[PDB]
């Protein structure tokens, strides 16, 4: 657009980057920790037709 | 004496932008750092952050528990049941010392 | 009758013996108090009357 | 509250005091105003008869035994004026006093509506910056040499001269400034 | 957790990447933000706490202490803004990236699952907290103050340290959700007693207890505003979190190892608050006012009842916001004449009316006027303290008046009698100014509004 | 249950709508002061249909708008009981306020913050109306804190006068004194039954109530200004007459009274209570009626007798009659209101004089102000079929026939005449003499917004109590059967006191000169109870603080024993081991020590 | 509306009425000018707003809990299997809350609704207030903040164990 108005609003990016980014860390963190999905005393119960998990 | 400045005199901020907001010394600045403080501050996280928090649904399960208190009021007095029992655990799951 | 002071009850001036004396030793500590009064009431509104003051008057005594 | 006291207070200015409450909690005690002007003059009647007390040592004594008396025949609850030390309305306007200086941080939008009256305020303001340097001059010339000292202030002895330290005086708010 | 952590880490860059004429419009404006994304964290449906990973949970405790924490970043900054104008531009960035790592390092630290993590980040704060104290204070004892309250902290927090290795030698972990459930009763030998107050002390130090509490009044006086303001809203509020997690595995010697405090927290409470009578500087005033708040969140904490831990909650939410208000307020006059002394400037009222509102609002506040949290906290404080012992309510009654009478004391000495007409520097109220005091003080009515959010974890 | 639920919330909307627009920009374009008294006016003729549907069915309700907060197993509910006691105040309460505020309008006329003014009286009343309406003890203390604030910023109005802002602050330290003892009943009722609401706190009837009545009764002395509490009730004088016609006078100093009302199923059981309530009652009334005969401000005199009145009250409470002492509540607010509105319109005329002594004569040059004074004195002395006739003789009647402490019983029949002594007092140094004014006469009392609101009361004043008398459902069974000298023993008592002070009066025109016996100076100095306890106890702890808590400990000794020594001991350290010599023969000594000392241990470590 | 077994009202029995006087009843009056100009136009407001929702119907469920093990049948140290017993424990304790919040209301409703006749017409639900307040002290009173189901257990067993040992000796 212009390298004078690019070099001033450029840093706009780098939070809401920062959020995007943790939100990304944040669902890596949610496939680690899925050796209970469906396997709690509480919640499991059986597949529905077109399933493959019940949560993500 | 050794080699210091004097200190500096008191400055009414007014006296040169008497539309000063108190955020900066140029005025162009001075306004829109005023209105980001209010945008920001109150028209997004004040207003919006107090809706979003009004509508967080049975916050702490308090609805689902009154709702399933009802539930069981109603049960155990139909079924003559007493309301609520003094162990909370039936004392046949319970095997105390022989002394 | 008569009047007796307390801590929390001063001396009125009126039955104060000390006021009523006229000693020349005390009329020159009444009027050295006066001088130092004056001298620094003087200086003081010479701040407080000075156009040219931008700030609060500092107060050493404080 | 216009005039500095003095370092002492002379004989005769503690007699003429004393007759001043001695009247006016007479007049708190009588109420009524033919009551109050018989005892007022029976009062003036004892300030009188040792009027010409040549001795000095026995009209102190005489105004020891009066004022021992006046704390004994004192009035507890005496009238004040509203506006009084400890009237009523003492101070009661005093949140209303508002200093001249405080104009100075008006808006223009502010002082846009009073345009003749912010006219008349900067010829006071010049004349105030002109007068100043006199008027500091003038207290130095007419410092006494010896240290004995009041708070008593000159007048403007020349002509184009302001008296010196005015501006607290003259522009200082109303009594019942709004 | 991420996703408000690593949008306060780009503050950095952002802040060190910005213009010098953009820096406090953008990091103020961003920080709202991530004030707002915080609140995702009050979305809770159910009575599970959330888990986000090993590292990272936020439960009913941790969630409020998070939200608070996040609020006053923005708030710090617009407070910061007028006393640093003069600094040059590599200085104010330096100062605002102090502010941004309290805050980064604040919400890791109400956020850790595990022991020795609090431990890093709750002694990593002292950093950026004596740099603010003492690069930007403007006495020569802010030198002093920096040492009383590095070393107050740092003398009960070797102990800390070593009681928590002492734990994961004996458990194997340090995680907090494991050693609550298998957490096993004490002996009551004299080993235990001294591991009880190893993991007590530095907690106790950091409220401040009574009779170690010398260093707060100094960090308060000499602190630059910003540095007044996390310190008494949200520093002081480690120690009693602190407290929380940490007695789950104490059982049953807090039972009669709490006496001392309780005692200390109890009478301290009044020494403390009559102090406030005699106290000429205004800033010291009100440092001594919080010491007089968290004696009572130390006695509710150590007797551990539900009331009780729910009233430390709220007050400890309450104080945050009160405390921070009141050194904003007394800061504005002191940008104008330039003393903290209180019975300097005086009938203010006559010409700051809208910050002699801001003023009463917060003195109201203060003494605790229902049916403020302020109130709210200190009354089930009150009632739990009676059930422990009928005769706690001589010393919460003394205290309670004493509270009214420094509270409007304050307000009367400042705002009211004749205008100190000497002081022509009185320039008119900043909108900057306006603007702060009003972010403290609606956040205050808005959750007396709704006051479950603040409970705490037993109610 | 629809219209009548309806009016009781309808009130609160209408009062907050004058709050509501003073934070728009709409107050600067309205008459807010005629906005004001408009929607309190609409708010007092709204009250009157509920008072309408109870006169008729006594119909009494729990209406809970709002659910605050759950505290596991306590509901905190914005709740409101809506009985007799409640809306009838509310009724009283609005008419009134509704005279004070159009009042005020004349009144405070040349105020620049009129508007703020106003705005003030108008939370003062909502707040009260909280208090009298709520249904626990939560809401109720609100109200009782709400009315505390008000007062506060209402006595020191006039901000910049010292003694304003010191009366304003005696009044908080009083009613915080008493609200220790209603947080120790609030305290108590949450433990022992789990409720703030009025309801659930009736099932304590049968249980021992001393430690919570006992706070309940606390709480009462400070805020009806009873004996050991009371000096700040005068002493709240320092404001605007409206404040003082509105809230120390008519509404919240009777707040104390209207608690122990509330509260009166479980005071019933309690003796130690209903005996502690008849004699802190009447050596009230009676220290209050003393003071009283020999003041010379116009307002302290009407304070005073608020004193003494609400010592009555209290005395009521005491003899197990809940409902003639909230009767009285309601008589006493009409003629007390227009006895200080005829004041306020005295002291306006006479620029800002406040002092009987400087008065005189108004009998004749303000007619009105002057009828309307009598009015408002003979209805306070029990003068037959006025409103105070209605409840005041019925106390009299009520304690002389009933097993009562027989000081007791005394002192309230001697404070009872009293009472006309000190009317009389107002009557004959203010309506009766010769002019003792300023000689300039600018009298003007012919305002409408001050004539009228003082007629409202005056018919308030003669009609009111026989209106209220004969619609309010029964409830205590009266004793109609005594003696002729007990069933008018209120009349002749009263008379007597007329006669006395009328004597007495006359005998001030002889010229015979006054002197101060130490019976009067008793009097007029208030028993010395402020000349004494205002002195030595901020004194003694106010030196405290400075002195033992702030210098004592916390700058010497906790400095000296934690900070300082531990400085002191590492520096000491310090000096000893690094003043070396840097003399390489000491140190190897010191080593060959060292050498020694490891083949030493060694050796005894043997095995 | 709501269950009236949950929160029982008595039926309302209203007289007649039967005036005596002449007089008009200004209440009567009032009321009907207050169902004409209030009640009616509010009504038709209402019935628009239920004639929209009935357009856009949409539902939702009471959650259901499968029981899980209790504490009971946790080995200790077996943090899985505590934490979902903790976890039910935790659930069900805050029914109890509820469970007393509503026989502290049918109290308050009955106290208010019998007036000078509660000390004797409020016997049952004063009976009621009173059995479930001990079967709530039985189990949490005491048990602090940190209360949880193994506390509660332990609470449980020492009572058990002292009650054993009263009727032993009997
Ligand atoms: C939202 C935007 C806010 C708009 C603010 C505005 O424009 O008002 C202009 C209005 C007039 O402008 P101004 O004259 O130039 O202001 C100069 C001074 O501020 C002069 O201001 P002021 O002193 O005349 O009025 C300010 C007022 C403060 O504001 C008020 O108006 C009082 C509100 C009292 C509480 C609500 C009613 C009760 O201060 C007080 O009087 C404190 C009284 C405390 C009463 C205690 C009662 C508490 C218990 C009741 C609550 C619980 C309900 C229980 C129900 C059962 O100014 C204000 O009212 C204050 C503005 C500051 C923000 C107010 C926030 C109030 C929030 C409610
Ligand atoms: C107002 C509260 C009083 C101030 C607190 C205080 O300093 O009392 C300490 C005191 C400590 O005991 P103390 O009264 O012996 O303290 C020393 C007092 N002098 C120096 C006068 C001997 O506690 C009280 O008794 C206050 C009641
Ligand atoms: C802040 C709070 C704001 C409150 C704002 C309240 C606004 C209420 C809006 C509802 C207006 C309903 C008016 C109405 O009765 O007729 C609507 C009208 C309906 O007319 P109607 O209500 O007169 O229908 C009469 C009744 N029936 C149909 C059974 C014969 O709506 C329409 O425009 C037609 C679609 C249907
Ligand atoms: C991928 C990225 C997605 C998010 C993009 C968000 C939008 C970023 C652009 C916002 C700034 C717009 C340009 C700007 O710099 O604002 C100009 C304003 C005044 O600057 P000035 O130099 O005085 O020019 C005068 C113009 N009348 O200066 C200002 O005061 C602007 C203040 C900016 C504050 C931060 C904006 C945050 C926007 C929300 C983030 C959404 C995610
Ligand atoms: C007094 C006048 C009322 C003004 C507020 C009106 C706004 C509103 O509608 O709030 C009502 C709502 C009440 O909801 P609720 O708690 O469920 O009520 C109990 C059951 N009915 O209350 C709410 O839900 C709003 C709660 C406020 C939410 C806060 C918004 C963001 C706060 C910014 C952060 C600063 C606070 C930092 C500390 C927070 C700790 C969590
Ligand atoms: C913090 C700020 C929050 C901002 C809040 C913004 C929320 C916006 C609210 C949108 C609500 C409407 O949401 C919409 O409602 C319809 C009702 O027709 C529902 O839709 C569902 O039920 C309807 C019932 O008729 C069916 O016809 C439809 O096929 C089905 O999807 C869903 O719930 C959603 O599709
Ligand atoms: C049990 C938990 C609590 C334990 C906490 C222990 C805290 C210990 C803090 C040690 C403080 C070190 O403080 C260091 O020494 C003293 C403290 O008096 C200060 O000394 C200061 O006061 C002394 C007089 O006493 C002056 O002469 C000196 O000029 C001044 O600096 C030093 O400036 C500071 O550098
Ligand atoms: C287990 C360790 C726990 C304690 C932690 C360590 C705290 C520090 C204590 C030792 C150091 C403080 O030392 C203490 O303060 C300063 C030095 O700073 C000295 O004080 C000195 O300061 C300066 C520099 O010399 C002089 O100008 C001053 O006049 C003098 O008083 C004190 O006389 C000493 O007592």
């Amino acid at each position: 657009t212009l390298f004078q108005l690019l070099r001033e609003h450029w840093v706009h990016i780098l939070v809401p980057a920062g959020f995007v980014f943790g939100c990304y860390l944040d669902r890596k963190d949610d496939e680690k920790l899925t050796a209970f999905r469906n396997k709690s005393m509480l919640f499991q119960r059986e597949l529905r037709p077109n399933e493959e998990v019940t949560w993500k | 004496q050794w080699q210091e400045d004097p200190e500096p005199e008191d400055e009414n901020v007014y006296a040169k932008n008497p539309d000063f907001h108190g955020y900066d010394s140029d005025p162009v600045v001075d306004v829109w750092n005023m209105r980001a403080v209010f945008f920001f501050g109150f028209s997004i996280v004040l207003v919006f952050g107090t809706t979003f928090v009004a509508y967080v649904p049975d916050y702490r399960m308090q609805e689902w528990a009154r709702r399933e208190a009802e539930r069981l009021v109603k049960y155990r007095e139909v079924n003559g049941l007493p309301i609520m029992e003094s162990n909370y655990f039936d004392p046949s799951k319970i095997q105390l010392p022989e002394d | 009758s008569k009047y007796k002071p307390a801590p929390l009850a001063t001396l009125p001036s009126t039955l104060d013996p000390a006021e009523y004396d006229v000693s020349p030793e005390t009329r020159r500590a009444q009027v050295e108090r006066l001088s130092i009064r004056a001298r620094l009431k003087r200086e003081y509104l010479l701040q407080y009357n000075d156009p040219k003051r931008v700030s609060h008057i500092e107060d050493p005594a404080l | 509250a216009f005039c500095a006291p003095p370092a002492y207070l002379t004989h005769q200015q503690k007699v003429l005091r004393l007759y001043k409450r001695a009247l006016r909690h007479l007049e708190s005690w009588c109420i009524h105003r033919d009551k109050y002007r018989y005892f007022a003059c029976l009062m003036r009647a004892r300030f009188e008869e040792h009027k010409n007390e040549k001795d000095m040592m026995r009209a102190t004594q005489l105004l020891r035994e009066a004022e021992e008396e006046f704390w004994q025949n004192q009035h507890p609850q005496p009238y004040i004026f509203p506006d009084s030390p400890g009237g009523t309305s003492f101070e009661r306007y005093e949140c209303y006093k508002v200093p001249e200086w405080c104009l100075d941080y008006w808006h223009p939008s502010e002082k846009a509506m009073y345009p003749d009256y912010f006219s008349k305020r900067e010829q006071w303001k010049k004349l105030r910056m002109e007068s100043w340097d006199r008027e500091v001059k003038q207290l130095q010339e007419e410092t006494s040499p010896d240290g004995i000292m009041t708070e008593a202030l000159p007048p403007a002895r020349r002509e184009g001269d302001l008296p010196p330290l005015w501006w607290h005086i003259v522009t200082r708010p109303r009594e019942r400034p709004t | 957790m991420l996703k408000i952590i690593l949008p306060s880490l780009m503050l950095l860059p952002l802040t060190w990447l910005s213009s010098p004429k953009k820096t406090w419009t953008n990091v103020t404006s961003y920080s709202f933000l991530i004030s707002l994304t915080s609140l995702t964290l009050l979305w809770q449906t159910d009575e599970n706490y959330k888990n986000f990973s090993n590292m990272f949970s936020s439960d009913p405790l941790s969630t409020p202490l998070i939200i608070l924490t996040a609020w006053l970043l923005p708030l710090m900054l617009m407070a910061s803004q007028n006393h640093l104008k003069k600094d040059n531009n590599v200085l104010q960035k330096l100062y605002i990236s102090m502010l941004i790592s309290l805050q980064i390092l604040l919400i890791m630290t109400f956020s850790a699952t595990e022991l020795i993590m609090f431990y890093i980040l709750f002694e990593a704060t002292l950093i950026p907290t004596l740099i603010i104290i003492t690069r930007w204070g403007n006495q020569t004892e802010r030198l002093n103050a920096g040492i009383y309250f590095l070393f107050y902290t740092l003398i009960g927090s070797i102990p800390l340290l070593i009681a928590l290795i002492l734990i994961q030698n004996h458990v194997g972990t340090l995680n907090l959700m494991i050693l609550s459930f298998t957490t096993h009763t004490l002996d009551a030998s004299w080993s235990n007693n001294l591991l009880w107050l190893a993991c007590m002390m530095a907690f106790l130090i950091k409220m401040p207890l009574y009779g170690v509490h010398l260093w707060l009044p100094k960090a308060h006086v000499e602190a630059p505003i910003a540095g007044s303001m996390i310190l008494a809203a949200i520093l002081l509020k480690l120690g009693s979190y602190g407290m929380i997690r940490i007695s789950i595995i104490l059982d049953p010697l807090t039972k009669y190892m709490a006496y001392p405090f309780i005692l200390l927290s109890l009478w301290g409470m009044i020494m403390t608050s009559s102090i406030c009578l005699r106290q000429t500087d205004l800033k010291s005033l009100i440092a001594y006012s919080s010491v007089s708040h968290m004696a009572l969140v130390i006695a509710s904490i150590m007797i551990q009842t539900p009331w009780s831990f729910m009233g430390a909650t709220m007050l400890m939410i309450a104080h945050g916001l009160t405390s921070s208000l009141l050194f904003c307020l007394a800061n504005s006059n002191y940008e104008r004449i330039h003393s903290r002394t209180m019975i300097m400037a005086r009938g203010l009222q006559m010409v700051f009316p809208l910050m002699a509102t801001w003023w009463l609002m917060a003195s109201l506040a203060n003494l605790a006027l229902p049916p403020s949290i302020n109130l709210m906290g200190e009354l089930f404080i009150t009632m739990s303290l009676f059930s422990w012992s009928n005769f706690t309510i001589i010393l919460m009654g003394i205290n309670i008046i004493i509270t009214g009478m420094y509270s409007m004391y304050m307000i009367i000495t400042t705002q009211r009698g004749k205008l100190t007409n000497h002081m022509i520097n009185l320039q008119p109220s900043h909108t900057r100014e306006l603007t702060l005091m009003a972010l403290h003080m609606i956040p205050l009515i808005l959750l007396t509004t709704s006051p479950k959010l603040i409970t705490g974890l037993t109610m | 249950m629809n219209i009548f639920t309806t009016s009781i919330l309808l009130i609160f909307i209408l009062l907050l709508s004058p709050i509501l627009i003073s934070m728009s920009n709409l107050i600067k374009h309205i008459n807010f002061p005629l906005y004001t008294t408009t929607s309190i006016k609409f708010s007092f003729i709204i009250s009157l249909l509920p008072l309408l549907m109870f006169f008729h069915n006594n119909m009494e309700y729990m209406i809970t708008t709002w659910h605050w907060v759950t505290m596991n197993s306590m509901e905190l509910k914005m709740s409101f009981k809506t009985d007799f006691f409640s809306i009838l105040f509310t009724s009283v309460a609005l008419f009134v306020t509704w005279s004070i505020m159009q009042f005020s309008s004349w009144y405070m006329h040349s105020d620049p913050n009129i508007n703020r003014f106003i705005k003030y009286l108008t939370l003062f009343l909502i707040t009260m109306l909280i208090l009298t309406s709520a249904n626990n003890m939560f809401q109720l203390f609100i109200g009782w804190e709400g009315v505390g604030i008000m007062s506060f910023l209402l006595i020191g109005w006039w901000y910049g006068r010292t003694d304003a802002n010191t009366a304003a602050l005696q009044a908080i330290l009083y009613n915080r004194i008493g609200d220790i003892g209603f947080i120790l009943a609030m305290v108590w009722f949450s433990l022992n039954m789990n409720s703030w609401e009025l309801q659930q706190i009736m099932f304590s009837n049968n249980n021992d109530n001393l430690i919570p009545l006992m706070g309940l009764l606390i709480a009462a002395t400070g805020k009806s200004a009873q004996f050991g509490l009371h000096p700040w009730l005068p002493s709240a004088m320092e404001g605007p007459t409206p404040v003082s016609a509105l809230l120390h006078s008519s509404t919240m100093v009777v707040a104390g009274i209207f608690l122990l009302v509330r509260f009166h199923p479980l005071t019933t059981n309690n003796n130690f209570i209903l005996t502690t309530m008849l004699c802190l009652g009447a050596l009230t009334t009676l220290f209050t009626a003393i003071c009283a005969l020999t003041q010379n401000d116009i307002k302290k005199i009407i304070a005073f007798s608020t004193s003494s009145q609400l010592g009555l009250m209290m005395v009521t409470l005491g003899m197990n009659q809940p409902h003639l002492a909230f009767l009285h509540i309601c008589t006493h607010a009409f003629f007390k209101a227009m006895l200080f509105m005829c004041s306020g319109s005295i002291i306006h005329s006479l620029a800002d004089e406040q002092d009987i002594r400087k008065m005189g004569n108004i009998t004749k040059i303000m007619p009105f102000t002057s009828s309307c004074l009598v009015i408002g004195s003979l209805a306070l002395t029990g003068m037959p079929f006025l409103t105070g006739f209605y409840s005041k003789d019925l106390i009299i009647e009520a304690i002389n026939t009933c097993n009562t402490n027989a000081w007791a019983l005394l002192i309230t029949l001697i404070a009872t005449s009293m009472t006309a002594m000190y009317s009389m007092r107002i009557i004959y140094f203010v309506t009766m003499t010769k002019p003792r004014f300023p000689p300039l006469i600018s009298i003007n009392e012919n305002d409408p917004d001050l004539m009228n609101p003082i007629k409202r009361l005056a018919f308030g004043s003669i009609f009111a109590g026989f209106v209220i008398s004969y619609n309010i459902p029964p409830t205590s069974i009266p004793v109609l059967t005594m003696p002729w000298f007990l069933k008018t023993t209120a009349l002749i008592i009263s008379v007597l006191g007329f006669l006395i002070a009328l004597e007495l009066n006359n005998l001030t025109m002889k010229l015979s000169m006054n002197k101060a016996n130490p019976y009067s100076s008793f009097s007029t100095l208030l028993g010395f109870f402020p000349s004494i306890i205002h002195r030595i106890t901020p004194m003694k702890s106010l030196n405290l603080s400075l002195k033992t808590s702030l210098t004592l400990l916390d700058l010497i000794w906790l400095e000296k024993t934690i900070p300082k020594s531990t400085s002191t001991l590492h520096t000491n350290m310090t000096t000893l081991t690094t003043n070396q010599k840097g003399l390489i023969k000491l140190y190897f000594m010191s080593f060959l020590i060292n050498i020694i000392l490891i083949i030493i241990l060694y050796s005894i470590n043997l095995e | 509306s709501w269950d009236k077994d949950v929160y029982p009202e008595p039926p309302s029995r209203t007289p007649a009425p039967s005036p005596q006087t002449s007089l008009p009843n200004p209440i009567t009056y009032l009321t009907k000018a207050y169902d004409l100009v209030v009640d009616w136009p509010v009504t038709l407001v209402r019935e628009f707003i239920e004639r929209q929702h009935a357009k856009n119907r949409t539902y939702y469920y009471h959650r259901q809990y499968r029981r899980v093990p209790d504490i009971t049948e946790c080995k200790e140290g077996d943090v899985l299997c505590i934490y979902e017993a903790e976890m039910q424990w935790r659930r069900d304790f805050k029914v109890d809350q509820e469970i007393m919040n509503i026989i502290q209301e049918r109290l308050k409703a009955c106290q208010q609704r019998e007036g000078e006749n509660y000390q004797q017409n409020c016997a049952k639900e004063l009976e009621q207030f009173t059995k479930v307040t001990k079967a709530y002290q039985d189990r949490y009173l005491d048990l602090g903040a940190y209360y949880s189901a193994r506390k509660c257990l332990a609470k449980q067993k020492q009572r058990m164990l002292e009650e054993r040992k009263a009727a032993r000796q009997e």
